[PDB]
């Protein structure tokens, strides 16, 4: 419930965490590189296909 | 009659000249982002700005 901030993480047990987002990697990446370009390895949390392509 | 004890002419044969370049391509798209007819870009980050 905004403006509160919530973060979820793993403990004991067998399950997985999936996060949705109103944005997409393609539309977000240009802003990041525009703000700061001091990195070389690119990794992403988006797991599905087009996000990787 | 002459008005100089010494006179010197100097001529420069170093004039540059315009040349054609076989590198830059063009893509004729459909949009209204900018008013002029052509824009040059050096990276996609520049295009995303416009």
């Amino acid at each position: 419930v905004s403006p509160n901030v919530v973060s979820v993480g793993k403990g004991a047990g067998v399950y997985k965490i999936v996060n949705e987002s109103s944005e997409t990697v393609a539309t977000v990446l240009p802003s990041v590189i525009a703000e700061n370009h001091n990195w070389y390895f690119l990794a992403t949390e988006a797991r599905s296909d087009a996000d990787i392509v | 009659y002459q008005d100089k004890v010494v006179d010197v002419e100097v001529s420069l044969g170093t004039q540059p000249i315009d040349t054609v370049g076989f590198e830059t391509p063009m893509f004729l798209a459909m949009h209204g982002n900018f008013p002029e007819r052509i824009r040059f870009y050096v990276s996609t980050a520049g295009m995303v700005a416009d």
